[PDB]
């Protein structure tokens, strides 16, 4: 849905996750999933100030 | 089969249109309906098919997140191109219950998919140009309703 | 002494003003046969929204 | 009148300064159109006592304004483009007839009903309809 | 069939092309900045307009908007090719930043086709809705497409179909897909007091937004527009009295709207001491 390669933000993805989840998921979950495979998802900060994550 | 749907030439409605990438996504989407697993749940929707056609029921329902998962571009499709998506799922629903529920098409002729827990939400001040043919969730409340008539018949509101 | 610094510093908030004023004149005007009162007028009303305006 | 006077100011132009050699501040005058316009005609006889033998004989009214419509914008020249070959044509009006061309102008291009109006192209004049009591 | 060549705005379009590649790099930043965030819209200050070609430029600009408007389209268009594909895969302009305000009564036919500013208190507002900007058909005899069916203020249907294998004319079917739809506003604007003189009636305009402009103005606001002057199909001048010019036959009345391309709402210390010289 995105024209550009510019991943959304964490913020964003949160919310859309928790509901999905059936149970509310924080910043602090995404870094379990780092820990197992390093080369998951691209971590780059936005310039916001908002975390993301891309494929 | 699933893979070569993933590579594509055109745009992502001119792909759909094919026949063979319609014939193709519909044994894709015939083949998950049956086959799922949950864990301890195993094959829920194998359950859900079971009720829906003990009740006879012309709602077809579906979780989002389940489809992505044993078909993972099934899904995505299925949301940039909604109508046309829906238009084959009609008739691989029809079959695909019909495995379990045979002579179903003797009392309904459709079988419109409904589906559920869709996970992006969008606000009616949000709804961009980019919005436009594609499946969206909303929320809002309900200020004017009209009657139920027939459309060219079924009910329309 | 004082009035007169008062008299000259006035007239340059004017002298300095008439750069941004001819090109009201040249942008949007086309013909001689304006006379100073519309003129004038529209002088008035383009810097008026301005947060300098003048009279 | 307005067409002698017309010819009367071109002529003051030409004669009075040209002519006699004070100036040449002339070259546009040549082109622009002039109009003069008699206002003191003798005191007349009021709007309730007008008659139908006194139409195109010029009068004098006075009286108050009730309602001004705003700038209509009358159209004096109609820009034409041929929809298939993409030429400009330029039609004047002739005593407020439009006259649409039925074939493109141009030697190769002679299909019929090829040309369109377009709008936003053509030059008007400003008409202003006001109501005097 | 070579089309005729307009020269003027050709030259137009070279000109405005080498004003974005060249003005200090805002602009070249801009369209990056519209690449980021999907933005739709690109906003154009006057003032640097009128620092190139000592000014020739954007008087040639202003004084024929409405000609030119396509052929700086189509200069963007090849910059956003040359520079962000990902937008061009993915169109309009704002002008703004007027030296001149002309007032509700200064709107006269003399300037139909030019770009101006205007001020007047807001009135009304009407609800936003799609308009057609660029529509699409498909053939009724055959099964050809005709694509970039450009309107101009009006619901042009095409005139032939492209394939000489088919004869059809004047029957077409609308496409809902392909074609392009644009958000259009009309707001009611109204003449300030400090403009007309003391006892005196205001007066009344129409003005047109599209695109993001839309829902920037606000009932009661003192709002000011940038755009063009345009005139639209208008039947109430009938009945009139004078004598009405025909076409043949049929009738060809107008009336004046504008349509504002930019919209401006007008009512810290550090903000407001940098505005001053
Ligand atoms: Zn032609
Ligand atoms: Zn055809």
């Amino acid at each position: 849905s995105r024209s550009t390669g510019v991943p959304p933000e964490l913020h964003v993805l949160l919310p859309q996750i928790s509901s999905m989840m059936k149970r509310k998921i924080v910043q602090d979950d995404i870094l379990k999933l780092l820990t197992i495979w390093s080369d998951a998802y691209v971590v780059e900060l936005n310039s916001r100030g908002e975390l993301t994550m891309n494929l | 089969l699933e893979s070569l749907s993933n590579v594509k030439a055109n745009s992502y409605s001119e792909w759909i249109t094919q026949p063979n990438v319609s014939r193709t996504i519909a044994r894709e989407l015939k083949s998950f309906l049956l086959e799922y697993t949950d864990e301890t749940g195993r094959s829920v929707y194998g359950a859900r098919i079971r009720t829906l056609g003990e009740m006879n029921s012309e709602s077809l329902e579906v979780n989002y997140r389940h489809l992505a998962e044993s078909k993972a571009i099934l899904a995505l499709f299925l949301a940039k191109c909604p109508e046309e998506m829906l238009k084959i799922f009609d008739l691989v629903a029809m079959e695909a219950t019909e495995l379990h529920y045979p002579d179903y098409a003797r009392i309904h002729s459709e079988i419109h998919v409904r589906i559920s827990d869709f996970p992006t939400i969008y606000s009616l001040r949000e709804l961009r140009e980019s919005n436009l043919s594609s499946l969206v969730r909303v929320t809002g409340v309900v200020t004017r309703r009209t009657g139920v008539f027939p459309q060219l018949y079924r009910n329309y509101q | 002494a004082l009035l007169s610094q008062r008299q000259k510093r006035y007239q340059q908030f004017l002298a300095m003003k008439m750069t941004q004023v001819f090109d009201i004149l040249f942008s949007l005007t086309r013909g001689q046969p304006y006379t100073e009162t519309y003129l004038s007028s529209l002088i008035v009303d383009s810097l008026q929204d301005s947060n300098n305006p003048i009279g | 009148v307005i067409s002698i006077m017309d010819q009367t100011i071109k002529d003051c132009m030409v004669s009075l300064i040209v002519d006699n050699n004070l100036d040449y501040d002339l070259d546009e005058i040549e082109t622009k159109f002039y109009k003069v316009r008699p206002y003191n005609v003798g005191s007349c006889k009021g709007m309730r006592e007008l008659n139908p033998n006194d139409i195109d004989k010029l009068i004098n009214l006075k009286g108050l304004v009730l309602r001004s419509t705003p700038v209509i914008p009358d159209m004096k020249v109609a820009f034409f483009k041929c929809n298939v070959c993409d030429h400009t044509m330029a039609v004047e009006i002739d005593r407020g007839v439009i006259q649409e061309p039925a074939r493109c102008e141009r030697i190769d291009c002679n299909e019929p009903n090829s040309m369109s109006l377009i709008h936003n192209r053509c030059s008007f004049a400003d008409k202003q309809v006001i109501k005097l009591q | 069939v070579k089309k005729v060549d307009d020269v003027t705005g050709e030259k137009v379009r070279e000109a405005f092309e080498q004003f974005l590649e060249d003005f200090s790099k805002v602009y070249r930043a801009q369209i990056e900045f519209m690449k980021i965030y999907d933005l739709n819209t690109i906003y154009i200050d006057y003032q640097h307009l009128s620092m190139r070609e000592n000014g020739a430029l954007a008087m040639a600009i202003s004084e024929q908007y409405y000609r030119f408007l396509p052929f700086l389209q189509k200069g963007l268009r090849r910059v956003v090719r040359k520079y962000a594909p990902e937008l061009l895969n993915t169109f309009q302009i704002s002008f703004f930043n007027l030296p001149t305000v002309h007032r509700i009564r200064d709107i006269r036919s003399e300037k139909i086709g030019s770009l101006l500013s205007i001020s007047g208190t807001v009135t009304r507002t009407s609800e936003v809705r799609p308009e057609l900007y660029k529509a699409s058909f498909t053939c009724d005899m055959c099964r050809a497409i005709v694509d970039n069916v450009e309107q101009s203020f009006k619901y042009t249907e095409p005139t032939f179909c492209p394939n000489p294998s088919c004869e059809n004319r004047a029957f077409w079917t609308l496409n809902v897909t392909r074609s392009r739809f644009l958000d259009w506003q009309k707001v009611r604007i109204q003449e300030n007091a400090n403009e007309i003189p003391t006892g005196s009636m205001p007066r009344t305009l129409d003005v047109i937004l599209r695109g993001d402009s839309v829902e920037r103005a606000k009932p009661g606001d003192r709002c000011k527009f940038t755009g063009v002057e345009i005139v639209v199909p208008d039947v109430t001048q009938l009945g009139l009295p004078g004598v009405k010019p025909s076409s043949t036959v049929r009738d060809l009345t107008y009336k004046i709207s504008f349509l504002a391309c930019h919209v401006i709402s007008i009512g810290d210390q550090e903000v407001f001491l940098n505005s001053l010289s």
